[PDB]
Parts: C-alpha cells; sequence; structure tokens
C-alpha cells in the first residue's frame, strides 16, 4: 500500500527547496491498496479412461492471484 | 508384385470371416477391417450413406488430439 500526495512546482521551486518541500503547498495524502500478481497454487492434470479409443488430456491449474485476465 | 516381393492387398480368412480390403501401411494397418468375432466393421477413414438407422450414435475421440461433434 502507498500513499500519493504532490503538486506542480513552479521555476521559483529550487531542487534543495523542492526536497525541504517548504513552499510547495502539496495536496493532501491518499491511501491505496497495490494489487497482487498472480500465483499458481497447485498444478494437475487428469482425463477420463475411455473403452474406445484415447481420453483425451485436460490441465487442471489452480491459481490464487486477482488480475482481471 | 513389387519388385522382387509381393504386397497383401485383401484376405479372406476361412477360420473368421474377416476381410481387410487395401494395401497394407508400412506399419501394417489394413485401411479397412472387419471382425464377425467381435461383430464390429471396422473402417478408417469415411462412410458415405444415404442415411443411417442405430441405436447408439456414441462420438468417440479415436485421434489422440480429436474432436468429436
Amino acid at each position: 500500500t502507498y500513499e500519493v500526495q504532490g503538486a506542480f512546482y513552479d521555476s521559483i521551486i529550487d531542487s534543495e527547496l523542492l526536497n525541504a518541500q517548504i513552499g510547495i503547498n502539496l495536496s493532501d495524502k491518499q491511501t491505496f491498496k497495490m494489487k497482487s500478481a498472480p500465483r499458481i497454487t497447485g498444478a494437475r492434470c487428469e482425463s477420463e479412461p475411455v473403452d474406445v479409443g484415447v481420453g483425451a488430456p485436460i490441465v487442471y491449474i489452480d491459481t490464487t492471484g486477482e488480475a482481471d485476465y | 508384385k513389387d519388385g522382387s516381393t509381393w504386397k497383401q492387398t485383401f484376405l479372406i480368412d476361412a477360420a473368421t470371416g474377416a476381410i481387410n480390403i487395401g494395401l497394407l501401411d508400412a506399419e501394417g494397418k489394413a485401411p479397412i477391417s472387419f471382425d464377425p468375432v467381435k461383430k464390429i466393421v471396422n473402417v478408417d477413414g469415411s462412410v458415405i450413406t444415404k442415411t443411417i438407422n442405430a441405436a447408439n450414435f456414441v462420438m468417440t475421440n479415436l485421434t489422440g488430439q480429436d474432436n468429436p461433434a
């Protein structure tokens, strides 16, 4: 999680003064939660036995992420 | 007659009413095969008929990666 606060600094503001953040008059802070990358909980593969022919392979894999896609 | 050897084209066994039709594959897979013992008619390829009457159209994934439908 991070907190965001910033503002515009004009030509008057100096690098040292900007670091001091004295005259900047920054914006109020705001807190947001940073999402989590996907991970795979387990890897597996199972298929149905068949009397005639061959069982089609399939992969079952369980994730734990929160990505949109 | 292929060179100095002879390749089977079709066979009709006496003990079993099995009739293999077609030149044999390098691995020995006959194109069309029959078996009254198992009461099955085995044809690799396609079958064209005006109509078909049956009691169970059980689609099968005959090949490793086929899509029955």
